[PDB]
């Protein structure tokens, strides 16, 4: 056990489909990532209008 | 976005009438009312469905990705 | 695995220990390619 | 999220029977029948056809909650007349009327143009 | 015949304007409800997307495909996937049609409903073919591709009821009106001065006799004459819309009758 986990979990209450993943180095030369997840929401009982 | 396929209210198909509508506006030089009338959109819900729509996909296609 | 650049129509396959930048471009914005395992859609 | 399946509106669940006939305890010679996976379309028609039978004292349907596709139908007939027979007669009458209506609509359709 | 009477005032490929005579209100209403919802129809239920580089989202396009009107003529000799003894779907229950589109010209490459190509085996049955009432023969505008954009997907269409989803709706708007002169007094008209001058006069008023002010209110009168106009979408012909409506109502009554027959088991 030489590694600690620093993984990022999907929102506990949300769900959907991974829309698009972006991998890019930072200004300080740090490999960072932005993951966009897409979910279609349909008007339900309780939605505000 | 893009022209809705069918009318929300009643359910009449309108997605096949968008380009025809545009042509009736630019080619035959009619007003929106008559153009909507000729396409068989008598009920004001479908009439709304086409008249109220904004075709945003044409602006979306301007990007290269 | 493989990736695809943002502001050009390329198809990089550089895995780890590579990353940025891009083949014949210069920009460091890399997107990931679509999965092969297809996903269904309840057309409703 | 908590929204029920759509097919639960017309597909009978696990163990759910179509009709639930129960002896009414209020008035004598009465009955309450629970219709599953059916809405106003059937209830209104059946109830309206049970008021044509002059040997039927009471006939009323209701949907206790719009969430669930089901309705209760209360029928009270005269003595010496089982209410199930009233329901059957009503149903058969409906079927006959609909058959005649279909035939008439077909014959009237064949005589058209465009 | 002997029961209710029909009088087709107008008839076309898309609409049927007729008059129901000698009928109870509940039967007319229920007929309308059945025609609106409970009528079998074929429509895209499943969409498998391979590649999608278009602007629109995946389930967006999928949703648009769901609303595409398909040929549901011989739908009665097609079967529900929930009833078929196969795995997922087959040729006895579902109709599979592919869609491959790609930006070719510098101009915008439109993707219509005509581009859908039937892959599954129809084996004789008239089914699956996308209705095209378009004048140019294109049909429903599905999407728009740029220059190098591609849309590769497959569509499994299954038999469904409009009660489950409005995409399986065989009819559009059903016009319905009884007693144009309010002789039954089912409606208390709202007004500011004159009740008759403010409220427009219905067309159906040309098919009934106006009330006499010297005559009192007819309290023993019911509703017999009904003016209807059934409009189809294309999936099912109008005559078959109302006819299969009748058959469906009658059938689901016969199911209740059968249930009563079966409840006699000890
Ligand atoms: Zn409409
Ligand atoms: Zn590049
Ligand atoms: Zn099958």
């Amino acid at each position: 056990h030489s590694k600690r986990d620093a993984s990022t979990p999907l929102r506990s209450t949300e769900n959907g489909i991974v829309d698009q993943v972006l991998v890019t180095t930072n200004q300080d030369g740090l490999k960072f990532v932005k993951v966009r997840v897409r979910t279609t929401k349909i008007p339900q009982i309780g939605d505000k209008f | 976005m893009i022209v809705p396929v069918r009318c929300f209210s009643c359910g009449k198909v309108v997605g096949d009438k968008w380009e025809s509508y545009l042509n009736l506006l630019q080619e035959d030089e009619l007003d929106e009312g008559t153009a909507l009338s000729r396409l068989g959109l008598k009920r004001y819900c479908c009439r709304r469905m086409i008249l109220t729509h904004v075709d945003l996909i044409e602006k979306f296609l301007r990007y290269n990705p | 695995l493989k990736y695809i650049c943002a502001e050009c129509s390329s198809k990089l396959s550089l895995s780890r220990t590579d990353a940025v930048r891009c083949k014949d471009c210069g920009h460091r914005i890399l997107l990931k390619a679509r999965t092969k395992r297809l996903v269904q859609f309840e057309a409703r | 999220m908590n929204a029920p399946d759509r097919f639960e509106l017309f597909l009978l669940g696990e163990g759910e029977s179509k009709l639930k006939i129960d002896p009414d305890t209020k008035a004598p010679n009465a009955v309450v029948i629970t219709f599953e996976k059916e809405d106003h379309t059937l209830g209104n028609l059946i109830r309206a056809e049970l008021l044509n039978d002059r040997k039927v004292l009471f006939a009323a349907y209701k949907v206790e909650h719009p969430f669930f596709a089901r309705f209760k139908l209360r029928i009270q007939t005269t003595e010496g007349y089982d209410p199930k027979d009233a329901l059957k007669n009503a149903c058969n009458s409906i079927i006959n009327k609909l058959g005649a209506l279909k035939t008439n609509f077909e014959t009237e359709w064949n005589l058209q143009t465009l | 015949e002997e029961g209710p009477q029909v009088k087709i005032r107008e008839a076309s490929k898309d609409n049927v304007d007729f008059i129901l005579s000698n009928v109870d209100l509940a039967m007319a209403n229920s007929l309308r409800r059945v025609m609106i919802a409970e009528i079998p129809t074929l429509a895209i239920d499943s969409v498998e997307v391979e590649t999608n580089t278009t602007v629109l989202a995946d389930e967006f396009i999928a949703h648009r495909l769901g609303l595409i009107p398909l040929q549901s003529m011989d739908i009665e000799q097609l079967e529900y996937s929930r009833d078929c003894f196969c795995e997922d779907h087959c040729d006895k229950c579902s109709v599979v049609l592919t869609l491959q589109a790609f930006g070719e010209s510098e101009s915008t490459t439109n993707v219509y409903s005509k581009d859908l190509v039937i892959v599954s085996n129809l084996m004789g049955r008239n089914i699956g073919h996308p209705i095209i009432q378009d004048k140019e023969g294109n049909g429903v505008l599905i999407c728009k591709l740029r220059k190098g954009q591609e849309l590769k997907l497959t569509c499994v269409a299954k038999k469904g009821i409009a009660k489950e989803h409005a995409k399986w709706g065989p009819a559009a708007a059903i016009e319905f009106e009884y007693d144009p002169w309010n002789k039954l007094k089912h409606t208390d008209y709202w007004y500011e001065q004159d009740s008759a001058k403010e409220w427009p006069q219905s067309k159906n008023c040309e098919y009934e006799d106006p009330p006499n002010e010297g005559d009192p209110f007819d309290y023993k009168a019911q509703a017999d004459t009904f003016y209807m106009n059934v409009e189809s979408v294309g999936s099912i012909p109008v005559d078959q819309v109302v006819v299969r409506g009748i058959d469906t109502l009658q059938k689901k009554v016969a199911s209740i009758l059968l249930a009563l027959t079966q409840m006699d088991q000890d």
